[PDB]
């Protein structure tokens, strides 16, 4: 029961929350610190997150809106998130915006029972050959939510 | 200061890994981890963002090849990078991939920001 166009604000909901997430910071919450410091664990350079989401808990709450708790998990893992002097940590990296979203198609592609998913072709600012997305959205709690955490971008 | 035919044919040949933010690894890069997994094969170097790039590295006007050229598509300042492989041509590491782009395409261009040489 989840429309094409409810699921690109979803969508585009994810990536929202993933960029920023990524960055450390939440641009609506102004009255943030980002700690200045960087480090070297597991060959990766390391930055510290803002006050917004200095802790794994802050990260969690800021995220279990969009993505199921199991795309949460493995997001923490897949893209290395780390403690330390108490303060989560991020490997330092870039995103990217190639793909216009705003201005994407979804064709649905399954919908059995909890689960749906929809496939996206996304033109590229770049006037590059356009993007197949495919996002899977499960139902947790009572809401829909993509399960995974890198879903969009 | 680095073997240009490397560097050029090191890149080429990782033309089609994904994106993945902050990615070092053969399974997937971004600008900057990309120009870092290139250039560690040649030299040790520190792993820093396209911003840190931009800073750390030395001005020039014109790319000659191996040279870096930067962009402005998310951001103000320098956002997105990639290394000029001659003829007007570039790869870069983006979303859809490791990708051979030309400096006289139409996103590109207006934002090509400069270029600065390892």
């Amino acid at each position: 029961d989840l429309s094409q166009k409810q699921a690109l604000q979803l969508a585009l909901s994810a990536r929202e929350h993933f960029w920023n997430t990524m960055s450390g910071h939440n641009p609506k919450v102004k009255k943030a610190v980002c700690p200045s410091g960087t480090f070297e664990y597991q060959n990766l350079q390391y930055v510290y997150m803002c006050s917004d989401l200095g802790t794994k808990a802050k990260a969690v709450n800021y995220l279990t809106p969009i993505f199921t708790k199991t795309a949460i998990e493995k997001g923490f893992k897949d893209y290395h998130f780390t403690v330390s002097k108490g303060k989560l940590a991020v490997p330092i990296g870039d995103g990217d915006n190639l793909l216009n979203w705003k201005k994407s198609t979804a064709k649905l592609i399954s919908k059995k029972g909890s689960t749906i998913t929809y496939e996206f072709t996304v033109p590229t600012l770049d006037g590059s050959p356009s993007a197949k997305r495919k996002v899977t959205f499960v139902k947790e709690n009572k809401k829909w939510k993509v399960n995974q955490f890198d879903a969009v971008i | 200061s680095l073997n240009v035919s490397k560097l050029v044919s090191d890149a080429k040949a990782l033309v089609g890994t994904p994106y993945k933010w902050g990615g070092t690894t053969t399974s997937g890069f971004d600008c900057s981890g990309f120009i870092w997994y290139v250039l560690n094969k040649q030299t040790s170097v520190g792993r820093t963002s396209t911003a840190g790039y931009w800073s750390s590295m030395k001005s020039i006007a014109s790319p000659s090849v191996g040279d870096f050229v930067f962009f402005t598509t998310y951001k103000s300042g320098p956002s997105h990078m990639g290394i000029y492989i001659g003829n007007n041509s570039f790869i870069h590491a983006g979303s859809d991939g490791v990708q051979i782009s030309s400096l006289n395409n139409s996103y590109w261009k207006p934002r090509y920001l400069g270029a600065k040489r390892f």
